[PDB]
């Protein structure tokens, strides 16, 4: 009847203890995936608006069985090897922690169930060890985690602080100690979020945050992985605050990958997407040595490179940013445009490159003319001197 | 299976 | 003057052994030297037996040396390679010079063929560029490499009985005088015999396919056998697919396919093999493992990669 | 004659193009020189002082150069200008850069004058270690061993504060940070100060939230029972190490089992019958495989070190029960570790105990499915026979050494047939001959070469042990029945032991034996076996007669110098050039 304040308060303690360790498979007796589904089940199906009472023990059983140790991973060292293709590890025991999850989520996803309950049994330790097991269980595990931290974070103003702090170690470890850990992008995911809805005026740590940790994350080799989760909290971050384009696409450049085509095409394919938002009044701060830049990929013996490069050309915005300023610009594409583009062993990419010269015509005539005369004067004379 | 141009 | 330079190979080799990059310069002769006897040599190589035919490397360095402790070391017994060399592993650059320095040297002693990834696209999506790249901080070496690849030749006979190629039959080749007209000295095309005998796989559906890969086709039995008689042949030796075995036979034994390089991309798991044609051809194949892997030194954390 | 071109880099120094910057700097040892000491310290440094480059590997340069320039700066009494520059590069984000900074900081540290360490140094290091960046603080804690020794009372005193200051630090990369260093720092502090001062810090980081800082407490718990007395370590030490063992963290337990015989010795012979031999057992126990492995590397070293008194005791009734358990472990790696180190403690236990406890894992070691296992069985039996009998040996064991002579995977079979020489003078030439030669004799036809050459050079030994009459009588009939064999491989393996024996029958069977048959394979059909019977014939020189040598050796090593065959062409003219035949 009206005494369940004490029989799930115990249907809960069940499940806690427990910890079935199913890595022999045997003693094959389920009981806990019952009391599992039920707790859930019997707070979802409007089974419920009543079951508040102080009792957090909800929290402990959820502890007792996540907090564990993640294990030593099974793929290699690193170095000769790409994350990307590293074999999926699924966490055996998955059904009783899907649910406890599961449950969990639910748990503090309710109506009527305040945060001043959790707010003094769910402190910073309760989200540190939470933060450790964004470790190596394929989405599935880390995927709840992502979910679970989300709203954590946006349920108790009294550890935002903590939870963000938190998570820069955890970047600033990866980027300079051990340039390993399985979920930057499931975290990236849940900082997109957090960035996007700051206050009007940024308050001084987050535009730290995007730059002594946010920017230097492009430097390590396993970019691949979280690139485009990465890339939306750089964009995101613009939207918010067009001021910090300068140092962002500074940055960039000076991480620009040299040894790494990939990473370099990604680089590449993250800087459109900072132009396509890029204020006008500050294309020109990063104009000049951004372009310097691309005129240097156009120029690329690897093709991936040059292509993705010279295809910032069919982007009208950028095109037309290129044009409001396309007489300090050109001359500086231009040697590398008009560089005999007969020379390349891709036969694909001299018709790839005429299509970028057209166009800087069909934006100032002049100009064109003017650099061209410049080009080939300068050519002849380094040409007719330069034959002895 | 790393990708079809060949495990 | 002989002896003047083949001291100077002799060495390049036993460095190579080490697994000790040549410096830039060197590998530019190293090339150089290396064309000069890669033109001379026919699209449909003859090279008689006995030897032993090697498939895929990968750059797996170790694995190619675990391979001649299997299978002897040169110029001891002959060996015959068909292609890919480079990408993927984490030693392409070792492995290929070595190779090409092998044949410089021992001229009649290995048989180098060229293969998929013998080409500049390929290399530029799949390693190779990269490698080169932070083993050299430029692109010459790369350059300088790609270059010597379209003077290799794309096939070989053994004994006029065995038709080596790295990947298969051509629709647009039904005789080897077809192959010996074709002119190599190219980037392999899109499109083509050349790109055919290098990408093509033999199919379980019988009759010319559309290859799963984007390049070749899909050659069945019946392709086989008549390619075969048309031509004198007894054997179709290639290799370009991973068979979790080392080698794998199709085709009612008419053609077999023969990797080797063992746990391929240090993933795949598959085993390596060779195989052996003695003083009178007869087939004999030799599988194994990956060679162990041993490293004490401490796993620093690598340079920037935008370190240049 | 010229002074220019160091007369440009010094120009471009400020080239604003990375690639030539670079190179300037990279030669800054250079640009120093031709400049002047006192134009170097009026100059330059100041000019590096002022000018903070941006890019990580210029200023990586940067810092490996100022690491140098000690005396290109004008000597110690001058070494503290190099500061500045360094100071900013300790702080750059980039670790590489800012790590090099602090290998030069300590390098040229001791180049400082106690003097000049309180007035420049050591507030280097405070500075550092005050900063707002994890980065700064990151570095600090490296430079506080090298100059708190050699400076005054009162800042020693302050110095011991800030390191504390950075165990307790709010970030885990930095007490991580504090943490390896607190081991070289006590190495410093005065013995009390290590009782009151490191033992707190060292507890204190022992247990921190963070596992990965946990662990390397334990690392720097070596390094501090190793500075306090017996006595104090029961007080001070132990309550750490034993919570060390036993840590949630599995990675902080493997510690405590890779340094396991590194505490063994640090902590004494006593508090290790006492604490450690029931900790150990607990580790061979570990749940997780990583740390079980990590004790097995041990168990041979652990039982060596054993007090004197004890030792065949606890290897009997503590280790050795974990051992036999160790030994069915569903872990390769386990099990491939023990089996390297398990055949220690054979001389320990000595022969009678040997046969009937070790002897059986032996026996099940030799026969595990895992290679490695195997293998790293094999490889131990070298000794055993001087612990079992030679009859024991022989007569459980010599069974499997001689099936595993042709287990499937090469690298064992390579291991027996390093083994047999010595297996094979031990058992005695009329035992090999009856039951033993004839696989010697098989490998040297083996499928993988690698198998093959062993078991060539394998003959070599063998004709060591047993005598040249033996091989002539035994081998050298065998090695040329192969030159008979349709396969060139085989075939040439005959030269090959020909190549081998020869070096050891001496003249007489070399000239009246085998020299024959090397000529009559000039005549192979293979141009592999005629430029190797050219090889051969330039092995076996010197061993034979100026007569036999320019009579019936040079005859048919110039009818190779006209051959078809480039190279069998090439290693005639030169085993001739060598055996000084032309
Ligand atoms: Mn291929
Ligand atoms: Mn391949």
């Amino acid at each position: 009847q009206e005494k369940l304040f004490i029989q799930k308060l115990r249907q809960c303690c069940v499940l806690f203890d427990f910890v079935s360790d199913p890595l022999s498979d045997l003693k094959w007796k389920e009981v806990k995936r019952a009391a599992l589904s039920e707790m859930v089940e019997y707070i979802t199906h409007n089974r419920n608006v009543i079951t508040e009472p102080i009792y957090p023990e909800v929290v402990h059983m959820f502890a007792v069985n996540m907090f564990r140790t993640l294990p030593p991973s099974s793929n290699p060292t690193g170095a000769e090897f790409d994350p990307e293709e590293d074999e999926p590890t699924l966490e055996a025991a998955w059904p009783h922690l899907q649910l406890v999850y599961e449950f969990f989520l639910r748990f503090l996803e309710s109506p009527d169930f305040q945060p001043n309950i959790a707010k003094k049994y769910i402190d910073q330790k309760f989200v540190l060890q939470l933060l450790e097991l964004f470790d190596s269980e394929d989405p599935r595990e880390r995927d709840f985690l992502k979910t679970t931290l989300h709203r954590i974070y946006g349920k108790f103003l009294g550890l935002r602080a903590y939870i963000r702090k938190q998570i820069n170690n955890i970047f600033y470890r990866f980027i300079y100690e051990t340039e390993h850990h399985n979920g930057i992008a499931e975290l990236l995911e849940i900082l997109g979020s957090i960035i996007n809805g700051f206050a009007l005026p940024l308050k001084e740590e987050h535009k730290i945050f995007l730059l002594k940790v946010l920017l230097p994350l492009h430097k390590v080799k396993s970019l691949s992985v979280y690139h485009p989760q990465l890339a939306y909290c750089v964009v995101q971050f613009l939207e918010k605050d067009s001021t910090l384009t300068e140092p962002v696409v500074m940055a960039l450049l000076k991480y620009w990958p040299k040894t790494h085509s990939p990473k370099e095409v990604m680089f590449l394919n993250e800087l459109e997407e900072i132009l396509d938002v890029i204020e006008p009044s500050e294309f020109v701060k990063i104009m000049e040595p951004l372009f310097r830049q691309l005129a240097k990929c156009v120029s690329s013996p690897h093709f991936q490179v040059a292509e993705r490069a010279l295809y910032y050309w069919n982007n009208e915005y950028i095109m037309s940013l290129i044009s409001d300023n396309a007489a300090k610009i050109l001359p500086i594409m231009f040697p590398s445009l008009y560089r005999n583009s007969k020379t390349h062993w891709n036969k694909t990419i001299h018709g790839l490159i005429y299509n970028a010269l057209k166009l800087f015509m069909e934006m100032n005539q002049k100009l064109f003319d003017d650099c061209t005369q410049q080009f080939k004067a300068e050519k002849l004379k380094e040409k007719l001197k330069m034959k002895e | 299976x790393l990708x079809r141009x060949x495990x | 003057d002989e002896k003047v330079f083949t001291k100077e190979l002799d060495q390049w080799i036993e460095q190579l052994n080490e697994c000790k990059q040549l410096s830039e310069s060197q590998v530019k002769s190293l090339c150089e030297k290396a064309k000069e006897i890669l033109t001379k040599e026919s699209n449909v190589q003859e090279v008689r037996c006995p030897v032993t035919v090697c498939g895929d490397v990968h750059g797996q360095f170790h694995d190619l040396m675990e391979l001649f402790r299997i299978g002897g070391k040169s110029p001891d017994t002959n060996y015959l390679f068909m292609g890919d060399y480079v990408d993927r592993g984490y030693y392409s650059v070792e492995t290929v010079t070595l190779l090409v320095a092998l044949k410089v040297r021992y001229r009649e002693r290995i048989t180098i063929l060229r293969g998929n990834h013998e080409s500049r696209q390929i290399t530029q999506v799949y390693g190779f560029y990269d490698e080169c790249l932070r083993k050299y901080g430029n692109a010459n070496v790369w350059k300088y490499f790609t270059d010597l690849f379209d003077y290799l030749p794309l096939t070989a006979l053994v004994d006029g009985q065995i038709f080596c190629l790295h990947g298969g039959l051509s629709p647009s080749i039904d005789t080897l005088d077809h192959i010996r007209a074709l002119d190599r000295l190219q980037e392999v095309p899109h499109e083509g015999p050349m790109c055919d005998l290098l990408w093509s796989d033999p199919d379980d559906r019988g009759g010319w396919g559309i290859s799963p890969r984007g390049a070749g086709y899909t050659f069945g039995q019946d392709i086989s056998e008549t390619f075969n008689h048309a031509n004198g042949l007894t054997l179709v030796s290639r290799a370009h697919q991973l068979v979790m075995e080392g080698y794998n036979w199709c085709h009612d034994r008419n053609v077999v396919t023969i990797f080797s390089a063992p746990n391929y991309c240090y993933r795949c798991g598959n085993q390596a093999a060779i195989m052996e044609l003695d003083d009178t051809l007869k087939y004999s194949f030799l599988q194994f493992d990956p060679a162990p892997r041993r490293g004490e030194p401490h796993v620093t954390r690598r340079t920037p990669d935008y370190f240049l | 004659d010229s002074l220019y071109p160091i007369a440009v880099l010094i120009d471009e120094l400020r080239n604003e193009d990375v690639q030539l910057r670079l190179n300037s700097i990279k030669k800054l040892s250079t640009i120093a020189l031709a400049l002047g000491v006192e134009r170097t310290r009026s100059e330059l440094l100041p000019f590096l002082t002022d000018t903070i480059y941006d890019e990580d590997e210029v200023l990586l340069a940067l810092a490996e150069q100022l690491g140098t320039f000690t005396t290109l700066v004008g000597g110690p009494e001058y070494v503290h200008c190099l500061l500045p520059p360094l100071e900013s590069l300790a702080t750059v984000e980039e670790t590489v850069v800012r790590d090099k900074a602090v290998e030069s900081l300590r390098a040229i540290s001791h180049e400082h004058s106690p003097s000049d360490l309180e007035a420049h140094f050591v507030p280097l290091v405070k500075r550092l270690a005050g900063g707002d960046w994890f980065t700064s603080r990151t570095s600090a804690c490296g430079l506080f061993s090298v100059c708190y020794p050699r400076v005054s009372s009162a800042v020693k005193a302050e110095l011991r504060q800030y390191f504390r200051n950075l165990c307790s630090d709010d970030t885990p990369m930095v007490r991580r940070a504090a943490a390896s260093k607190l081991g070289e720092f006590a190495k410093v502090l005065e013995l009390d100060n290590v009782k009151s001062e490191i033992i707190p810090m060292f507890s204190n980081l022992a247990s921190d939230e963070q596992d990965s800082v946990r662990l390397l407490a334990v690392e720097a718990c070596v390094n501090i029972a190793q500075l306090l007395p017996q006595e104090d370590l029961e007080a001070l030490v132990m309550p750490t190490l034993r919570q060390a063992a036993e840590d949630k963290s599995w990675r902080v337990r493997y510690m405590v089992a890779d340094k396991f015989t590194e505490l063994q010795k640090a902590v004494g012979p006593e508090i290790t019958k006492t604490d450690l031999v029931p900790a150990f057992q607990n580790l061979m126990k570990d749940c997780e495989a990583e740390v079980r492995a990590a004790a097995s590397h041990k168990v041979k070293e652990f039982c060596e070190n054993l007090s004197a008194d004890c030792r065949e005791n606890v290897i009997m009734s503590q280790i050795l029960p974990c051992i036999k358990e160790l030994v069915s472990d569903a872990n390769q790696h386990v099990k491939s570790a023990l089996a390297s180190v398990i055949m220690g403690l054979s001389p320990i236990l000595g022969k009678d105990n040997t046969i009937e406890h070790l002897l059986p894992l032996f026996l099940a070691q030799l026969k595990d499915e895992c290679p490695e296992v195997r293998l790293n069985i094999i490889s131990n039996l070298d000794c055993v026979n001087e612990v079992i009998g030679i009859r024991q040996l022989s007569q459980s064991l010599l069974p499997a050494i001689v099936e595993l002579a042709e287990d499937a995977k090469w690298r064992v079979r390579l291991a027996i047939i390093e083994y047999m020489p010595l297996l094979a003078g031990q058992l005695g030439v009329e035992f090999f001959d009856e039951k033993l030669n004839s696989l010697c004799m098989a490998w040297l036809v083996d499928h993988v070469y690698a198998i093959r050459e062993a078991a060539t050079s394998n003959l070599k030994k063998l004709v060591e042990k047993f005598g040249k009459e033996w091989a002539h009588a035994t081998i050298i009939p065998k090695v040329l029945a192969m030159s008979g064999d349709p396969n060139y491989l085989h075939r040439m393996t005959t030269l090959f032991c020909i190549n081998v024996l020869s070096e050891v029958c001496g003249q007489d069977i070399t000239t009246k034996h085998m020299l024959p048959t090397v000529l009559r394979m000039a005549g192979d059909p293979v141009a592999n076996v005629r430029f190797n019977v050219a090889k051969s014939l330039q092995k076996i020189g010197p061993i034979l007669d100026n007569s036999t040598l320019q009579s019936e050796v040079k005859p048919i090593l110039e009818k190779l110098t006209q051959d078809q065959d480039v190279d069998v062409k090439y290693f005639a003219q030169e085993a001739l050039t060598v055996l000084s035949l032309a």
